[PDB]
């Protein structure tokens, strides 16, 4: 079994059932399996979303470099126009992610109980509930052939890397000012003396 | 202000009494030498003195038609004018510490009438058992209040009386 | 048993299946004892058919008119008037008899124990007279009043909010649909 | 078990099983105020509203400060905002403080009533429907129906945890308004505005150095 740092002594509440399961929690802040199952749905929620937020960073700012109504940075994206105001947006976001939110959180408190269409009472996601990995229409494209383990491991392992890079973006823009291709290019211009060490002792 | 005392800050009489106490202080010091032990304890003195007027006049007192600070002893009216402390902060100060002190004498009692020997342990201080207890004794108005709540505070009519009671 | 008010929920214990609108709506398990629960079905019931009474009557002056809703009151804080014609009384006189009405029907109504439907003089065209259609009917009652509960606490709020009447903000979200809303507003969402 | 200090002798009316499952017990009582368990009882209640009071004061000294920092919320300092609040209002602070005093003495004697008999707001005809709901949840203190909404109290599991998150972060409240207090008089600038100034100097500005709080040096 692979694990963070080998030949140390892992917990015995972490075997190897959860996707991307490594032994590391130096905290112990996951003794209670309950608080194991909030922090592993939780872990998966942050993760996609991160990836997405990492994928809406890269690919914009990644279009502008090269030959499109925008080509704005990403913390400057609220100053722009959007054919209305931030706080419209803000309200209709808040009504569907309250509809979908609350119904993925049904799902995970009984799981089984949230599958079928209410409107079109036809439509209906199969009985492999399974709460964080949904399926069916969710699942459109038919994979999940490789069983379902080596995907979920990949998925968390490049969500994890996706957490790590915009944690990597907020404290990057906040520390040098700019834009993260630009601090790419920048450590790809010179890298011995574009370090964090030699940006930090340059204030 | 209150009962037709003056502040004494605008009392005239108040001040005559500070420039009086400071010509008496200069009239002693003004036959000494200059950096001599002498001088420095009445320059000391005339600074204390300055520094005490210069404090009650601050702390919004009022004096009299003789210039003297006047206390004022009534908690609504104190409340009122800005006189709380000096009569009612202090009474409280004081209920504090006074019940502070009988509460650890009779702890101390209590504790010491279960044993072989109370009047021995009332010679003989057990130190140990009375520190505890002076430092336990901070407490004292909420375990008051406790005590006379449950009726452990009184004891019964078991007390010694004259035969007509 | 009208539906369920959240999927996969369970219903609770001691909401009967044979009465109207028991969607199994209760989290904070305040009917859960009968004479409470009697109790809330009568007040329910009763804010339900005042309430749709409230929003046709702030309709009708809207759509007719003569102001909304909020300034239906205004002459008596400055001359009554109804289909815009004068009616020659003060708010005085107006509150004598609403409260002398009031008070004999809400008391011949509170003389009775636990009437929630009572028919008779009150039913002239005798639908309830079959007792098979009258439960849907006490079902279609119930929702329309849930939705004008709903309507006119929307009136209070929106009003309380943008200041215009229920109408003429409708037609504001029909003009302008992503610049006049809840969140254009600026109090709904005290951010931005 | 866990201590406050670890080798002092815990108290032994703190290690009673009616007094450890209480919530955050640590053995911390060196003035033996808790010796009567009716007084224990009474303080207990006494700490959970302490505590609810002081988490709600100090979030709303705290997240209108910190966001006063930031862009939106334009907000006076603590011990300035009810000035401005009644520069603003439609009432007298005099009114105001008779209204809260009416409406909070109903809730509080609600309570009070409460607390001197578990069973005792249960009583049928005595409220119009919220009678039912008035009941407590078995451990005093904790109430449920219309409080509580969302129903976490119903999973028994997570219990004792919601319990003692509860009450360290009201101790920790109780400790931030104190200090809330005691930095107002001794600065005169805002907590924000204290946290600023030792994370900008942490080696010259802090208690030690106010003039207020030690002035042997
Ligand atoms: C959850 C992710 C998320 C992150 C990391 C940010 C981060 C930011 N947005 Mg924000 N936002 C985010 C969600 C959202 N924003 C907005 C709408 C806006 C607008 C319109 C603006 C920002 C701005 C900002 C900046 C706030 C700095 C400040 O001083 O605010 C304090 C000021 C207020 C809170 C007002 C920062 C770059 C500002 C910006 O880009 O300036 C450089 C800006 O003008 N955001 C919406 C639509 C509701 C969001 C959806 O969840
Ligand atoms: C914030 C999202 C998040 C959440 C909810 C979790 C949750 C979990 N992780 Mg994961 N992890 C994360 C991010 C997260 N992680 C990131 C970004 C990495 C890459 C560094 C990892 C690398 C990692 C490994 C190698 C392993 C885990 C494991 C676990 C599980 C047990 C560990 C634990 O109990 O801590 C619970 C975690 C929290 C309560 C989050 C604390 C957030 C702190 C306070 C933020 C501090 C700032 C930060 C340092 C910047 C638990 C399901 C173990 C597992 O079994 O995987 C399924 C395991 O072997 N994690
Ligand atoms: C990229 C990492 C990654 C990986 C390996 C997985 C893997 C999996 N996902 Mg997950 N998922 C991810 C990211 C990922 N996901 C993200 C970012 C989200 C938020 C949108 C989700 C939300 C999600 C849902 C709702 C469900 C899954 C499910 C699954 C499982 C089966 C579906 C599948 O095989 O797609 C494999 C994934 C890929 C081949 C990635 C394709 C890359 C795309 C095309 C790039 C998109 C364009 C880019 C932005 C530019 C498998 C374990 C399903 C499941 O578990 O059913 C039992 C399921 O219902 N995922
Ligand atoms: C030891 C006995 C004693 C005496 C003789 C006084 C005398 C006085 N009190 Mg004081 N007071 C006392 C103890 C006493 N006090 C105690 C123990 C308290 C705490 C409960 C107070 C709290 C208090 C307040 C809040 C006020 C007074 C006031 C007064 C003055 C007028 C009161 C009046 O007209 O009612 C007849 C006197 C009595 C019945 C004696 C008992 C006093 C009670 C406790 C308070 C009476 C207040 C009164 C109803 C308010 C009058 C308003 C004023 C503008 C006319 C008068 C000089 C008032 C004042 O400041 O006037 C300038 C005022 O507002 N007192
Ligand atoms: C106006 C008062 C009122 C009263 C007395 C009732 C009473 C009842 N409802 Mg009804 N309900 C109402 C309005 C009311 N309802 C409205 C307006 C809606 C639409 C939102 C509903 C939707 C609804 C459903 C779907 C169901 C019920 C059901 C019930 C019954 C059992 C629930 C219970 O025991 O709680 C007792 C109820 C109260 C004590 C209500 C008092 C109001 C509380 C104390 C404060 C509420 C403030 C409110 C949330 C403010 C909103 C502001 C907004 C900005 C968020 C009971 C007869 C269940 C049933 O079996 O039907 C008969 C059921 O399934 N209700
Ligand atoms: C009864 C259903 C109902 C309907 C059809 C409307 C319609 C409207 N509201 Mg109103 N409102 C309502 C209830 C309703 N409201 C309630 C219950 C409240 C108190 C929370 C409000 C408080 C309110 C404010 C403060 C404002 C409006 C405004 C508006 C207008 C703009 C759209 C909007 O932003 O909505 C408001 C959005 C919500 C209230 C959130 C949606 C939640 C709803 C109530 C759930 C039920 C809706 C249902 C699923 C679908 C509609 C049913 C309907 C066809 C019968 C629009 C005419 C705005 C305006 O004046 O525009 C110029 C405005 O500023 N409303
Ligand atoms: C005033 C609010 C208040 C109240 C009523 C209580 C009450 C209690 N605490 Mg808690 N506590 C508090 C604040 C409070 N505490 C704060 C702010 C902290 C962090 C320092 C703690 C940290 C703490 C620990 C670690 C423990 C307790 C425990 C207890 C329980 C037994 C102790 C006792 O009998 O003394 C009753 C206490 C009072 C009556 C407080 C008033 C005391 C005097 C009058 C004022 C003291 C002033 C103070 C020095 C500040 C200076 C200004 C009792 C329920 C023990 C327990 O077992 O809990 C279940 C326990 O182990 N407390
Ligand atoms: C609730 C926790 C808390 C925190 C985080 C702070 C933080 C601060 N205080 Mg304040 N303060 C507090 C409570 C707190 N105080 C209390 C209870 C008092 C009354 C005794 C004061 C009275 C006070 C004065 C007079 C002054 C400060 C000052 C300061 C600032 C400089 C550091 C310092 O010298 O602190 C002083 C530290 C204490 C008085 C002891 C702290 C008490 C806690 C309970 C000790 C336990 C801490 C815990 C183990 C770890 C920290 C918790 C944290 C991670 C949340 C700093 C922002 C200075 C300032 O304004 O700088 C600009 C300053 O002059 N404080
Ligand atoms: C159910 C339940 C259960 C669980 O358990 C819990 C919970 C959740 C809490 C609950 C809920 C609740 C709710 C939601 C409530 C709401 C209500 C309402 C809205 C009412 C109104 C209600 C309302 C109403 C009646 C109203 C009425 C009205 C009216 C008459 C009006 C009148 C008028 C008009 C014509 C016009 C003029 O110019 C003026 C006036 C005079 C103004
Ligand atoms: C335990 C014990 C035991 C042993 O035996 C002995 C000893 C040691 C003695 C003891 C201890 C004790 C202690 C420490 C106590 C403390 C307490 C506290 C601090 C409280 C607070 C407490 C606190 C509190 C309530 C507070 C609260 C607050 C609030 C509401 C606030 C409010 C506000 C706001 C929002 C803002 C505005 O603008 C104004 C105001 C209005 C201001």
């Amino acid at each position: 079994l692979p694990s963070w740092m080998p030949g140390a002594d892992l917990p015995g509440y972490l075997n190897g059932t959860l996707p991307g399961d490594f032994g590391f929690d130096p905290l112990y802040l996951g003794q209670d399996p309950v608080k194991l199952k909030w922090y592993a749905q939780a872990e998966l929620m942050n993760a996609r979303f991160a990836m997405l937020a990492v994928a809406g960073i890269l690919v914009p700012e990644l279009l502008s470099n090269i030959g499109p109504g925008a080509g704005v940075a990403w913390y400057d994206a609220g100053k722009f126009e959007y054919f209305a105001p931030a706080s419209s947006l803000f309200g209709v976001q808040m009504l569907l992610f309250a509809w979908v939110e609350i119904r993925r959180y049904q799902d995970f408190v009984k799981p089984g109980s949230a599958n079928q269409d209410p409107i079109f009472t036809n439509n209906k996601l199969p009985d492999g509930n399974e709460p964080g990995y949904p399926g069916g229409i969710f699942d459109p494209f038919g994979w999940s052939k490789g069983d379902i383990k080596s995907l979920k491991l990949k998925e968390i392992k490049n969500g994890r890397l996706a957490m790590l890079a915009f944690a990597g973006f907020i404290g990057q823009a906040y520390t040098t000012g700019t834009t993260p291709l630009k601090n790419l290019s920048t450590h790809l211009a010179d890298p011995w003396s574009t370090t964090v060490w030699q940006n930090d002792l340059a204030r | 202000d209150i009962a037709g005392l003056t502040p004494c800050s605008e009392s005239k009489a108040y001040a005559k009494l500070e420039k009086k106490e400071l010509k008496t202080l200069e009239k002693r010091l003004k036959q000494y030498e200059a950096d001599s032990a002498p001088a420095v304890a009445l320059k000391a003195t005339m600074e204390r003195t300055k520094a005490r007027f210069a404090n009650y006049a601050k702390a919004g007192l009022l004096c009299g038609n003789d210039g003297l600070p006047h206390l004022i002893a009534d908690p609504g009216l104190a409340l009122k004018y800005g006189h709380a402390g000096e009569v009612f902060i202090p009474t409280f100060g004081f209920l504090y510490v006074a019940g502070y002190i009988g509460y650890v004498g009779r702890q101390y009692l209590i504790a010491v009438k279960g044993e072989a020997k109370p009047t021995d342990k009332e010679i003989i201080i057990d130190v140990p058992l009375a520190t505890k207890l002076a430092w336990q004794g901070a407490g004292w108005p909420l375990a008051a209040v406790q005590e006379l709540q449950r009726g452990t505070l009184l004891e019964k009519e078991e007390n010694i009386t004259v035969s007509p009671r | 048993k009208a539906g369920n008010w959240l999927p996969g929920s369970d219903a609770p214990a001691w909401l009967p299946d044979d009465l109207p609108g028991n969607y199994g709506f209760d989290p904070l398990s305040l009917g859960k004892e009968p004479a409470s629960l009697k109790r809330f079905t009568e007040s329910e019931v009763i804010h339900g058919r005042w309430a749709m009474l409230g929003v046709a009557g702030s309709l009708a002056v809207e759509l007719l008119g003569y102001g909304n809703w909020y300034d239906a009151p205004l002459w008596a804080v400055n001359k009554a008037t109804w289909f815009g014609i004068e009616v020659p009384f003060d708010l005085n006189a107006l509150l004598a008899f609403e409260f002398v009405a009031m008070a004999a029907a809400e008391g011949q109504r509170g003389d009775a124990g636990g009437v929630v439907y009572p028919g008779g003089a009150f039913d002239p065209l005798g639908f309830a007279k079959d007792s098979s259609k009258s439960g849907e009917l006490k079902l279609k009652e119930i929702k329309n009043g849930r939705l004008a509960m709903v309507a006119f606490l929307g009136f209070v709020a929106q009003h309380a909010a943008t200041g215009k009447g229920p109408i003429a903000a409708l037609g504001e979200h029909l003009a302008n649909p992503w610049g006049a809303n809840f969140a254009t507003n600026g109090i709904s969402v005290p951010f931005f | 078990r866990q201590s406050w200090l670890p080798g002092s002798q815990i108290p032994a009316h703190l290690d009673t099983p009616a007094a450890q499952a209480l919530a955050g017990n640590f053995g911390f009582d060196p003035l033996g105020l808790g010796k009567d368990p009716v007084a224990l009882r009474w303080y207990q209640q006494a700490e959970l509203i302490h505590c609810r009071t002081a988490m709600a004061g100090v979030a709303g000294i705290l997240i209108p400060g910190l966001l006063t920092k930031a862009g939106a919320l334009n907000v006076p300092e603590w011990y300035d905002a009810g000035k401005v609040a009644i520069e603003n209002s439609f009432a007298p602070w005099g009114s105001l403080l008779a209204v809260q005093l009416f409406l909070c003495g109903f809730v509080e004697a609600k309570r009070w009533q409460d607390i001197r008999k578990p069973g005792s707001q249960g009583e049928p005809g005595s409220f119009l429907g919220f009678e039912a709901s008035l009941k407590g949840t078995s451990e005093l203190g904790y109430p449920g129906g219309p409080f509580d909404p969302l129903g976490l109290s119903k999973e028994a599991d997570k219990w004792a945890d919601w319990k003692l998150k509860e009450v360290k972060n009201g101790r920790l409240a109780m400790l931030a308004f104190l200090g809330f207090v005691a930095q107002k008089y001794a600065t005169g600038a805002g907590p924000v505005d204290n946290l600023a100034a030792h994370l900008k100097d942490p080696w010259h500005v802090n208690y030690a150095t106010n003039g207020v709080s030690l002035p042997f040096l």
